[PDB]
């Protein structure tokens, strides 16, 4: 089981755009350039995959797509590892695939206030992990 | 040009038989009586057109008691069956399969099949075989098992689309249901091409909620069945933009050869009141007939996954925005499919609108979906259907009954054994699997 | 088509069977005469089940009445609606049984049995595809059971692949009628087990208690006893003999009622039950039917369920109907009471439904349930036939009439045996 | 192309959605039926437009006890609303918050959900919800907090707009209102973009006054109210020559994310008589909206600062004595603004004059004003009801219904602290600072 | 929708039950021979709550009268407005208790409870979704107080998440209309208290007071006391069954009017109450309705508010009004008033407002106050009773049936722990 959290109005503690990208980037140590670049859900996918060992079978997961019918599939995966863990927060995938600011930055936005909420401090190397 | 015939058995194949041959004679524009006042042939697949303006249906109504048979004879429906064509017993079989598959049903059975060939030899292009029974029913099982195996001998490869009636979980009407049950699926597991699965809980509860009827008696249950029956045949029985046939259904739905138990869909299923307040979208009723309220079966697909879809939409049907809801569908949190089916979804598109029948409870509309779903979720009911006859077996309660109508124990353990099988062999090609 | 063959025996069986066939001609709307005078052609459908044709359009009945005094006999020729039964079937001895075993199964009873066979070969053969006997009688009396027994025998004999039912009547657990009731029931019940496929057993003062209360009637003469007999005794025929959206006949509720050859001992049951008065202010509808067919109290055995289980139960409901409720009520009635129900026996509720309902009436029930608190009945009993037995008491000519100690010794060891197969599978798990 | 719906919760915001949607069907021309006989849509920001020619509003009328949808059901206003949309329970809160929220409330949410679900995926532009519910009651505040929460998961930033009802200080209904009115406010407070503030005792007053109606029954009252939420989102259904939207709305009156409670005011409320003999003039309604005794809510603004306002005008209007007018009253030293907000004004003029309904006891004007107040003087509102709140509840008053309905002694002391932080919120940032 | 439940103990029960049934049907437009009769559609849009329908659209009260001896359910069934009642509900024993607590709580009782527990369970479940019971007895009789207590505890256990009201009356402090009183009342109040949702109190003479002075009657027999006790006790329940402006319902009175688990015992009262002569010379109006209401004259309890304090006021009109005015008086009538109302509950009244006015009335009202001189109601009884244990009197009379001198001893601490407690709370700051 896993804690839930809503964002709808709050000060002081919602993030810069410029400061939300490289937490991404320490994370996962990778190069992503612009949050609108995440549309891919391969980081998505690893966040969970740090967040409850399991869960999620990132062998299904590929971090090599660049189509739109590649998109998706990245994206059914986080949808399974959603329902398994129990949380009840629907991915508007229909929105997030156009890779566009605004539907991506608020997804993000949400997911930040999700990773402190679940996060025991743990720590590996991603690297082996993606390899 | 293109004919495929229909065997109903037993009481419930009867009765639905009865539904569906109202609808397809309203459909096609042939009074009760024979005569007539897309379309020009059509009723040619199903109505053989005598010397005279007369039509006769392809139909072969069997049954052991004659109650219903004499019921359906002195119906408002007297002149249109072939006399000759409607068979019946003496007695029932009373509940037993022994009986009805063993005792009594092998005194008829040379005639029911002499029928058979007579309708099929005065058919040049025949297709298929529909036949309509129950699972509960004695003489339903046991016909059905008898019709199996003298059919699949006499004709060598056809289609033979079942429609059968899983008993419900909780309502129930007999008491040897699951001895029934498990006889049948093993004995017929074999001779089926493709089995179309539909619970009377269901459609009780379908016909509450949305088309909110509080007297529900057991013709509304009957014209729902025939309007799915009617949305299947379409394709065959009038043109469209894309048609599929019944060798389509057949392969696009069974992936294995054990696993072709899908459960059927209607939409939208609304009253007249509450027509006027809908607009009725072909985006909107892909919806609804994908929500998992309104399955036809009592079990619930979120808690399986999806192995193959087959949409068929009739009416004013636009592909693009078809193609746009089932892309919008399958972007969905709810439908999750397995690992080794990319593609998902087969689509068939018709031109004729669904017509209704006088005094029907549902209300005209001008696009209708009908939604046939091969899962998971049914191995959950095999599941409910194993326990029922373990927990009835355990201490041999009607075994005498069974056995005194020439049966043996072996040939329980027997259905018992792949019963088991067939469940494993579900489950484990559900579950996903490493490289 | 599917013929019933009716055989009465006894004074029991013939005023019950006089009361029935009340019931039957007014169902079919067939005159005291003889002659068709109903209006809906629905009747004459199946009319060859019960009644048989005859020339100028006579229906006499496909009944035996059988008795070895001519007091009955002469009482159903004389009076009211006996213009129409055959005289060949009227077949009567001359001296009573005397509520003697022997003197009604062995002795009297083996001239009088040889006739009555001929009638009943002569019925059969005149049959187009016969479907079974059915036969009234008491277990107390020596003329219904002496020759019941030797009847059942007889014609199981002959038709081994039949299905046959018997309307018994138990005798009373608080007053017994005659002093012997042991030794003929004993004896009796005995031979039922081995050679019959089904028993609804009634009781007398269950009956009382039912009219006096439900019914609300002060003075019950036997012609309203019988009566609410008949009702339920045409109830679990009605169903084959008129269309129906779920139908089901003899051998349907058979196979369903009796799990085992040895348990099949049923108690009936009725409903609606409302007096004169009180029937302006119900709503006649399914929940409340249900409702009254289940209570312990309206039950016609001198059983309350309450300290059995329910082994498995049939309805069969009459009138015009939407099942959505038939089947709905049932569930919820079955969850409620779920402690009354065996757990091994899943769904035990069989449910048929006809399309005709009774007269004066919108709609009815009948309730048929095989329970596991008949096995207190047959353990009364034979707690009295025991203590009579141990001291040699009235049987000084049952043993004189041919019978002997040693006929006693199986009968009781059967019965004991009986009823502990009974109780064993109440608390099997 | 812009799409917002409005929720119902309650009496109080059945029987104002009542008069609401009366009004619109006049402004846009639809007839009760729903046929009918700036405009080209207009309509289809709130009337789907369906098959026919017919109108169905998009509204989801919700409460639990049937009393008074029932009577909307048999209303005049029989055949506009979709008959699914009006959902009812079975038994009411009865002034329990812990009732509609934890006990009753929980047995309806998931049905409420889901044809709110089925209407925004409907429409393609959404762009917030409008919530009409009371203080005081308890399915109004109990269920009406469980419906915030559920639609901010579902729909992460999307507007959220309550025309709440506050008690009155003196006048007094119900007898637990500082129990259920401290409990709302607590739980809602962090799920609102904007609350709009209406009290039912200024509004007496206003029409006792102003309009001089000596017999103002609860009709009277939700006419004049209902104006109001229709200038808010006059904007959207007619063109102008400055329009504004729903989020600039939420952008312009919140400095804070906890002060978001501004207070409404209509302009001009006169009589028919008196209407002849009053020139109706642009410079005098600006002033006539700002003169202590029209405001809607039982406080005097002279006790504090304004924070920021929103002007709305409609009809022959001129934007050069608009801002002449203001300028005007900008000097006027009864009003007085805070420090750090040197802009405090913000205009919108449409050209649509008002309407009115027939019957009703405003005359018709070619001028109208709609003012949206964010001010400090509302801080004395709050003081006077956690004075009574802290009053009752020192000696454990009428708690034991409370706790015995799903609820903790505990919980009550979290929601006192939390209005306690928000009461010296108000203030701290009101007051000056020093530098 | 929300039907409720009526039951009936004791001969007043008996009594103000047909003066009450004569209300609702007039209110209704049911004809006495149980055919609805009306004009207005509105009526028969909550018909179920009080009625339930049969065949042949007769309605049927869902009421249970109960009595220890036959003579009061006799003259209910042979007078007029007899013929709609369910005579399956007129139940009733043989032999009177009494004016005896045991023999109508122990031993005649204990025979009667279980009869009429299977009739309370039947018509629970034919209802769709319960709302609660509503119960009128006494305090000082045998039967009404015994079994009226019994059936408390009874039906309490089986339902124990529903709403009932208890519609006493009280006994009076001048004239004892049984010898032994306190006995009775004060082992009632010690298991009403326990066990029950919100009591009204109803007085004898303050009934004679109001009838005599206000309707200026000279002699008023029980006829015109039982129709002024039944406007109120049809009132209360009027909002839901009838569409209001603000509506109200059982269960939201309740949350109201009781702070405090034990402090749950309210006091009536109606109003306009004018003669035939002197109706033509008042202009009905709300001014004046609120003015009648709240003077300590026109109050149907014993008990003037002038020496206590309102801790909650309810106030549920009817009619058409405009509700400026409901809101504007009632603060005018706090503000001056504001010497008897308890401080600590700010803004202490509730009011309701429904759209039918009552039979020949433009607009009435109904006033229901729990108040703090209901203390002195019980300090009478206590000190009463107090005396009476201490010289032993009657108690051998009580200990014969199964009770105990050991059961009196909480029921008299009960007592006065309740009291304390009033007291305590009205002082409190
Ligand atoms: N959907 C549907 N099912 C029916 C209908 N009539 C009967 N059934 C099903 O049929 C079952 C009863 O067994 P049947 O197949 O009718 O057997 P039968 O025709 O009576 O013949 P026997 O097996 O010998 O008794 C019940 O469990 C019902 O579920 C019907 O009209 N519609
Ligand atoms: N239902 C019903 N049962 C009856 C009626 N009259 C008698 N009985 C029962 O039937 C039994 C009658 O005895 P029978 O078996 O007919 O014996 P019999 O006719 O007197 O002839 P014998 O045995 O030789 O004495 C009694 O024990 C009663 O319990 C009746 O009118 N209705
Ligand atoms: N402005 C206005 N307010 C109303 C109206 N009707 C009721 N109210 C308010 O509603 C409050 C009554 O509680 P409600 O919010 O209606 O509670 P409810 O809807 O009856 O539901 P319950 O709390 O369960 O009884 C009163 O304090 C009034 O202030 C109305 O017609 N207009
Ligand atoms: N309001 C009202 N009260 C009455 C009326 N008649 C009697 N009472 C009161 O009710 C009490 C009657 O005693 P019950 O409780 O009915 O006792 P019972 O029915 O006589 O049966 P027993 O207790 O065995 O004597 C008396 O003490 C009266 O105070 C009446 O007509 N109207
Ligand atoms: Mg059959
Ligand atoms: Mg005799
Ligand atoms: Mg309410
Ligand atoms: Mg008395």
């Amino acid at each position: 089981m896993a804690v839930n959290v809503y964002s709808t109005s709050v000060t002081s503690e919602n993030l810069s755009r410029h400061d939300m990208l490289a937490w991404v980037n320490d994370s996962l140590h990778l190069n992503y350039t612009k949050i609108e670049q995440l549309c891919s859900g391969a980081a998505y996918c690893q966040f969970m995959d740090m967040l409850f060992p399991g869960c999620v079978h990132l062998r299904k997961v590929k971090f090599q797509a660049k189509l739109e019918h590649e998109y998706i599939h990245n994206f059914k995966v986080l949808q399974a590892a959603f329902k398994k863990m129990g949380v009840d927060k629907i991915i508007p995938v229909e929105k997030l695939v156009k890779g566009k600011f605004q539907d991506n930055f608020e997804f993000i936005q949400w997911f930040k206030k999700f990773f402190d909420a679940n996060y025991d401090g743990k720590d590996y190397n991603p690297l082996l992990a993606r390899q | 040009m293109r004919e495929c015939i229909s065997i109903h058995v037993g009481q419930a194949g009867v009765q639905i038989g009865n539904a569906c041959w109202e609808l397809y004679c309203l459909e096609h524009g042939i009074q009760p009586d024979g005569q007539m006042p897309h379309h020009h042939d059509s009723f040619n697949t199903f109505f053989s057109e005598t010397g005279a303006g007369k039509h006769v249906p392809r139909a072969v109504f069997v049954d052991l008691e004659p109650t219903v048979i004499d019921e359906v004879r002195t119906g408002t429906y007297r002149q249109l069956f072939h006399p000759e064509q409607l068979i019946t017993g003496k007695e029932d079989a009373a509940n037993n399969y022994a009986r009805g598959h063993y005792t009594i049903g092998k005194e008829i059975i040379d005639l029911v099949l002499d029928r058979i060939r007579k309708l099929a030899d005065q058919c040049t292009g025949l297709q298929g075989f529909l036949v309509f029974h129950s699972f509960g029913g004695g003489t339903g099982s046991g016909f059905t098992s008898l019709l199996m195996e003298r059919l699949s001998v006499d004709y060598g490869k056809k289609s033979k689309l079942e429609f059968s009636i899983y008993p419900a979980p909780q309502v129930s009407t007999a008491v040897v249901e699951p001895y029934n049950s498990i006889l049948t699926t093993h004995t017929t597991l074999e001779h089926s091409d493709c089995a179309f699965m539909v619970d009377n809980e269901a459609i009780y509860d379908i016909c509450r909620r949305n088309l909110d009827i509080e007297r529900p008696t057991y013709t509304n249950l009957n014209r729902l069945i025939s309007q799915i029956v009617s949305s299947i045949t379409a394709s065959l029985r009038f043109d469209g933009a894309l048609n599929v046939d019944l060798t389509q259904f057949q392969t696009n739905l069974v992936p294995y050869p054990r696993i072709h138990f899908p459960l059927a869909t209607y939409a939208p299923v609304i009253s007249a009141e509450k027509a006027y307040h809908e607009q009725l979208s072909v985006a909107e009723i892909t919806n609804a007939c994908f929500e998992p309220a309104n399955q036809m079966v009592k079990c619930d697909p979120r808690h399986g996954k999806y192995m193959a879809c087959c949409l068929l939409y009739r009416g004013d049907v636009v592909p693009k925005d078809v193609n746009a809801a089932i892309a919008t569908i399958k972007t969905k949190r709810s439908i999750q499919f397995v690992d080794w089916c990319p593609t998902g979804f087969k689509v068939g598109i018709n031109y004729q609108p669904p017509t209704v029948v006088p005094g029907g409870d549902l209300a005209k509309v001008q696009r209708a979906v009908c939604m046939l779903s091969n899962t998971t979720a049914i191995a959950e009911a095999w599941a409910r259907l194993d326990h029922k006859f373990d927990l009835m077996y355990a201490k041999r309660a009607f075994v005498h009954w069974y056995v005194g109508e020439g049966m043996e124990e072996g040939e329980f353990s027997e259905a018992r054994e792949d019963m088991a099988a067939l469940e494993k062999d579900y489950e484990e090609v559900g579950v996903d699997s490493v490289e | 088509m599917r013929e019933i063959v009716h055989i009465q025996a006894g004074q029991c069986g013939n005023q019950i069977g006089a009361k029935f066939w009340e019931v039957i001609s007014d169902e079919h709307g067939i005159d005291p005469s003889g002659n068709y005078v109903g209006d809906s052609d629905l009747q004459l459908e199946r009319i060859s089940v019960y009644y048989n044709e005859a020339s100028s359009h006579k229906y006499v009945p496909r009944a035996i009445l059988v008795d070895l005094e001519p007091g009955t006999m002469d009482s159903v020729r004389s009076g009211a609606f006996g213009h129409l039964f055959r005289p060949d079937n009227f077949i009567f001895g001359q001296s009573g049984a005397g509520n003697n075993w022997a003197k009604g199964h062995y002795t009297e009873g083996a001239e009088l049995v040889d006739s009555v066979l001929d009638v009943v070969r002569k019925e059969c053969e005149n049959c187009d595809c016969l479907q079974g006997f059915q036969l009234t009688h008491s277990l107390g009396g020596g003329t219904g059971s002496g020759m019941g027994t030797l009847l059942i025998s007889k014609v199981r004999e002959e038709y081994p692949d039949r299905i046959m039912n018997t309307f018994s009547v138990v005798p009373s657990p608080k007053v017994s009628d005659t002093v012997v009731e042991p030794y003929n029931a004993t004896l009796s019940i005995h031979q039922l087990v081995e050679n019959t496929d089904e028993t609804y057993c009634i009781d007398n003062e269950a009956l009382y208690d039912i009219c006096f209360r439900t019914l609300k009637l002060a003075t019950p003469t036997y012609g309203d006893l019988n009566h609410l007999v008949s009702a339920t005794m045409s109830g679990v025929t009605t169903s084959l003999r008129f269309p129906g959206q779920l139908n089901a006949d003899l051998r349907k509720l058979a196979v369903n009622m009796v799990p085992f050859p040895r348990l099949h001992f049923f108690m009936p049951g009725f409903a609606p039950l409302t007096a004169r008065g009180s029937q302006q202010y119900r709503a006649l509808t399914v929940p409340e039917l249900t409702q009254q067919m289940f209570d312990a109290k309206n039950m016609m055995a001198a059983c309350d369920p309450r300290h059995g289980r329910y082994l498995t139960v049939a309805t069969v409901f009459r009138g015009r109907m939407s099942m959505k409720e038939v089947d709905e009520q049932m569930l919820a009635i079955q969850s409620k009471n779920s402690s009354y129900f065996v757990e091994w026996i899943p769904n035990n509720v069989k449910v048929a439904v006809c399309d005709i309902p009774p007269r004066g009436l919108k709609m009815s029930s009948t309730f048929i349930g095989n329970s596991t608190a008949i096995q207190e009945l047959f353990k009364r009993i034979s707690e009295q036939f025991t203590a009579m037995f141990r001291r040699k008491a009235f049987l000084h000519w049952y043993t004189g009439e041919g019978m002997d100690e040693m006929e006693f010794t199986e009968a009781e060891s059967n019965m004991n045996d009986l009823v502990s197969e009974y109780q064993q599978y109440q608390d099997a798990t």
